[PDB]
């Protein structure tokens, strides 16, 4: 879409000092312990999302054998049995949070309060009825 | 002892790309790969020897004011 | 609340209790007196009671309609934005090359991946190092994608400028390796 | 958070409208909203009513609520105002003592520079408030400067000579060279700088720092910084010592140098010395002088413009290691001779707003004069030295006060080394002058020297003056006396030696014509300081404020090093002149 | 709540009922005296309410914004707290490869590039002076990192080569100073 890629790298982490010295005051991380630090910030270079995609690179195409497919997927759905579902209206909604981005265009103009307000009810059940063909 | 080793080479990381370190590729890249690595030893005799070459970096440049900030 | 009505009968009850008990003139008198008075003590209730709590929902009515207009503006501002960026990104697309190759089509729908592929006017290859660079961008012009592209800009990862002499095989460790050289499809 | 201007208790109330936006305690906040137009309280938040739509943003209207401030209106029913008891609620309250008269802050925070009263409050305030007056001032001029319109080339008649459009709705400012523009060129969407531009008129003039082939579009603004804040004083306290402290004197002096060893040993008896130096003493003498006398001592050469402290870097030249000295300038054409930007040299040349953060054995202050109590905060909060030395003339011009209209600024209100020694006297005192002859000499020291002032040259004879009046006339931003011109003229046909002289005018337009009709160089008066001429010739032009200063009079005339002829209308400085009168031909 | 009018009031009423319960004057007298006095604390159970919530807003609030101007302030001065913090667990870390460097970079001697680990690359660090060049190298080798440096060439400022031998005190100023050194590790 540009004309320049871009390398995003990561951050190193702070460091709460004072926190550590209170626990080496307290006879922690000696030598020969049982508990020691194992869980850090890991920093990354410039090509690091580049270096991701290369691990989608292992999805292969597979044919499934489609008899056994059916009868697991017919046994498979009696532990959804207990459930209900369908369609609901604008109206009954539940949003967690709206603060969060809207994607790839969109997340230049606002967050997804702002795509949320401006539409109102009818124009989003109209858009979800256009997803239906 | 370790656990000093690798605060403090978090220490050191975080002021180094502070310092816009990582407006060179290699050398940031060079960075990183000690830190990383430095945080996973498993013995005290190779986090130090590590240590001490990723602390070459900072004392190469100068944009840390050495003399000053020894002040002991 | 003050110049609401049932302040003029509380003032003109109290002040009336006030002189008859001054007065000081009996019981059997006043009564009537302490009885009107604890009765427009009832009424400034209940009037006074009416009204407070309609300024809280006057307020919540104002704030409300605010923030609805404010989203009503947000909505109009966002609406220009998208169909803006829509024209400005329509005016890049090289209208000339794209109308050829949807002509020849049955129908007149072209799968997506082949538009940039047969229209687009620019080229940018990545390259992750000097081997990989030999066989694919190798000298001032290449040929990729059934066409002939020529090599007009190189940048290193710090996007600063790199001639073509540099690149060869010692050099390559002295450079930021993954190499963007942006071409030209040239005729 | 910050220190209470009026208190220095601990602080995060600022007063909103006021400009600088200092600190002031919960009391000290509280009158000065109850005292002055200013009502918008800022504090970590702005005590601004957080309700929709709402545009209260007086304190005293403010209550606090829940987690946030409203107005009386949309205010929750539980609060206490903010501004309530004496004093506004916020940080540090317990912590506050207040002040018994906020008469002067409130004086310097509402005035509007254009009174002779607003810069003897900020002169004669305490020190604290001085570095406030002293930051609004500046942000006061640095914002007039924005009210100026702005002029745009429209027509380039020819080299030298240009002509301008200017921005419709905005005043233009006066052309002279104290109001130096800068050039932009027009580009696809921003602007960029092609230098720094000085306007005359003509059309007009342009004299621009580096030479270019500007065509239509570029446009002049009068370039604004960014103001400070200021933390440290005007001057460090004084502390008096029984020997020479933090220096070695050279056991061997030469005689060029001899009669300041004297000044020299006082220098490293006090931790600050003032020194005035009158026309041709060898202030630049003296203080390259400090150098020698002290070899091992680390000297740093600091001046308000980059004039003077290139010319201490040319005396320093002359008396100074090359190796040893180094020129600091800023990422205008320098000193180009010592190795540029060495903070750690021994001798570091640098002007007040590039000085580097370090520490010196002596700092040496030239043109004291030109200097506010902004560039005396500013490098003692850079420089930290063992010795000061302050180097400078009250009978020399200020630096010029753009706003100021009404009343004259008195030399012990320049500044506060200006206000010590025009009241203590000065620490030291050279009291010979080189340069003018005897009559010049005698004038200016009965007139401004105390008499002090003896010369060194006898008297030349070719000091000459002549009261005319002649007829001014106004242009735009200054004066002409075409009459007082014609005097010179009919001066010049007589004596035709007189040709090599210089013209000098507190007026530039009086320049313009006089150069054109007489053909000699032109200076004016203000700008002539440091300079020296064979001869010149002097047109007062007027009887103006401007033309009677009698620190500018004193730097007038006395840039001739042999003779002088003076057209005076001024008939009080006429009769203070000691030279030969003539009649009007 | 003891600093308010309406206490005396309060303490009027009290002492009033008091006086009534130790009398046994009547049973309508004393119930004048407890009308006046539960109506009291009607008056000052509620104006004693409020505000002893609005202590508690302004100790809260006086809170929230503490923790703001400390907030905003310590992100605000990251660059030298980092610094200071990073050298005082490097002094406390107390080790001799580490102080070598420390010292050799505090007063003269930096590297030109990462200090290489294996046995075999190049090292290059700047002498400023010969007082320096005393202290690390001796002769054909040169200590520094807590290593041995087998020295290849040493070159002035102006790029101009010099020998191993010349180096001495009485061409002391016959050297260009800022010497640069090549070295491998033995
Ligand atoms: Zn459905
Ligand atoms: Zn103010
Ligand atoms: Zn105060
Ligand atoms: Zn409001």
């Amino acid at each position: 879409l540009t004309n320049n890629v871009a390398f995003q790298t990561v951050k190193p982490g702070n460091f709460n000092k004072d926190f550590y010295d209170f626990a080496v005051s307290k006879g922690f991380f000696k030598e020969g312990s049982s508990v020691e630090l194992k869980h850090f910030f890991f920093a990354q270079d410039g090509n690091a999302a580049i270096s991701d995609y290369d691990y989608y690179r292992y999805n292969l195409p597979t044919m499934c054998d489609i008899r056994q497919l059916l009868f697991v997927v017919e046994v498979v759905d009696k532990y959804f049995d207990c459930y209900d579902g369908g369609c609901i209206n604008a109206n009954q909604v539940i949003v967690n949070n709206l603060d969060k981005s809207a994607g790839f265009p969109f997340n230049k103009w606002g967050k997804a309060r702002l795509y949320y307000d401006s539409m109102s009810y009818e124009d989003q059940d109209a858009l979800f009825a256009y997803t239906k063909r | 002892k370790m656990s000093d080793v690798k605060c403090t080479s978090v220490v050191l990381l975080s002021v180094l790309q502070q310092l816009r370190v990582e407006s060179s590729s290699k050398l940031w890249a060079q960075c990183v790969q000690l830190h990383n690595d430095i945080l996973l030893a498993k013995d005290t005799t190779e986090a130090f020897e590590k240590m001490v070459s990723l602390l070459s970096v900072l004392l190469s440049m100068q944009g840390a004011v050495d003399i000053n900030k020894l002040c002991e | 609340f003050s110049s609401l009505p049932s302040y003029a009968a509380f003032a003109t009850a109290q002040e009336a209790y006030e002189q008859a008990v001054a007065n000081g003139d009996s019981e059997v008198v006043l009564k009537k007196l302490k009885k009107s008075l604890n009765v427009a003590k009832s009424e400034f209730d209940r009037d006074a009671a009416m009204q407070r709590k309609l300024e809280k929902m006057a307020d919540q009515a104002m704030t409300q309609m605010y923030k609805q207009a404010r989203s009503e503006d947000k909505r109009a501002k966002v609406t220009s934005a998208m169909q803006t960026m829509l024209f400005t990104m329509l005016r890049k697309l090289d209208n000339d090359a794209l109308n050829n190759i949807i002509n020849n089509a049955r129908d007149g729908c072209v799968p997506l991946n082949i538009i940039p592929l047969t229209t687009a006017a620019k080229l940018m290859v990545v390259i992750p190092d000097y081997n990989t660079y030999k066989n694919t961008c190798d000298g001032t012009t290449f040929t990729y994608a059934s066409a002939l592209w020529e090599i007009q800009q190189v940048v290193d990862a710090d996007s600063k400028i790199v001639q073509l002499s540099e690149i060869s095989m010692d050099n390559s460790p002295n450079l930021a390796w993954p190499l963007i050289v942006t071409a030209l499809r040239a005729n | 958070v910050g220190a209470c201007v009026l208190c220095n208790s601990q602080t995060s109330l600022r007063c909103g409208a006021c400009i600088r936006r200092p600190f002031l305690c919960c009391k000290c906040c509280y009158d000065h909203v109850i005292s002055t137009s200013h009502k918008l309280v800022l504090s970590v938040n702005p005590y601004v009513c957080n309700a929709p739509g709402c545009d209260v943003t007086d304190v005293t209207q403010l209550y606090l609520g829940g987690m946030s401030y409203y107005c009386k209106s949309h205010k929750p029913p539980i609060s206490f105002p903010l501004c309530a008891n004496g004093q506004v609620f916020g940080l540090y309250k317990n912590t506050c003592v207040g002040s018994d008269n906020v008469t002067d802050f409130n004086a310097i925070a509402t005035c509007d520079w254009t009174n002779a009263g607003d810069y003897i409050l900020a002169n004669t305030c305490t020190e604290r408030l001085k570095l406030f007056a002293a930051e609004t001032l500046k942000a006061t001029e640095e914002t007039f400067k924005l009210s100026y319109g702005i002029a745009t080339v429209r027509e380039v008649l020819s080299d030298r000579e240009l002509h301008l459009s200017w921005e419709v709705g905005k005043p233009r400012p006066p052309l002279n060279r104290n109001y130096v523009f800068t050039g932009y060129r027009v580009t696809k969407n921003s602007k960029v700088q092609i230098g720094e531009y000085t306007f005359e008129k003509g059309a007009v003039v342009y004299r621009g720092t580096t030479t270019y082939k500007l065509n239509v579009g570029d446009y002049f603004v009068l370039t604004s910084h960014t103001v400070m804040p200021l933390s440290a004083p005007t001057l460090v306290p004084q502390e008096h010592y029984v020997r020479i402290t933090g220096l070695y004197p050279t056991l061997n002096i030469s005689d060029e140098f001899s009669s300041n060893v004297a000044n020299y040993q006082k220098v490293g008896m006090q931790k600050y010395s003032t020194l005035q130096g009158p026309p041709g003493t060898g202030k630049s003498h003296f203080a390259i002088g400090l150098a020698l006398y002290y070899p091992s001592a680390r000297i740093v050469y600091t001046a308000c413009s980059h004039a003077a402290v290139d010319a201490l870097c040319e005396k320093a030249l002359k008396y100074l290691p090359i190796d040893k000295c180094s020129r600091i300038i800023p990422a205008v054409e320098c000193f180009d001779k010592f190795k540029v930007n060495s903070t750690l040299e021994q001798y570091v040349f640098c002007t007040v707003n590039a000085l580097p953060e370090t520490t010196a054995d002596i700092v040496v202050f030239d043109e004291i004069s030109m200097a506010t109590n902004y560039d005396l905060s500013v490098v003692n909060a850079r420089l930290r030295a063992k010795h000061y030395v302050y180097i400078g003339d009250p009978a020399q011009l200020p630096a010029p006060r753009t706003l100021l209209t009404k009343g004259t600024l008195e030399p012990e209100y320049f500044n506060s080394v200006c206000r010590l020694m025009k009241t203590i006297g000065p620490d030291m005192f050279l009291g010979t002058c080189r340069r003018c002859p005897a009559e010049i000499v005698d004038t200016v020291s009965a007139l401004v020297y105390d008499n002090k002032l003896k010369a060194h040259k006898d008297k030349s004879a070719q000091c000459f003056k002549m009261f005319y009046k002649g007829v001014i006339t106004h242009d735009v931003s200054s004066a002409i006396n075409r009459p007082q011109i014609g005097v010179v003229r009919e001066f010049l046909t007589r004596n035709p030696a007189w040709r090599k002289a210089v013209f000098i005018s507190p007026y530039n337009s009086q320049n313009a014509v006089a150069s054109k009709i007489l053909g000699l160089p032109t200076q004016t008066v203000d700008s002539s300081q440091g300079s020296e001429y064979d001869y010149v010739i002097f047109t007062q032009t007027t009887e103006t404020a401007h033309s009677c200063n009698v620190n500018r009079f004193n730097v007038a005339i006395t840039r001739a090093k042999v003779g002088i002829l003076c057209i005076m209308s001024d008939r009080d400085l006429y009769d203070k002149l000691q030279f030969t009168s003539l009649e009007i031909p």
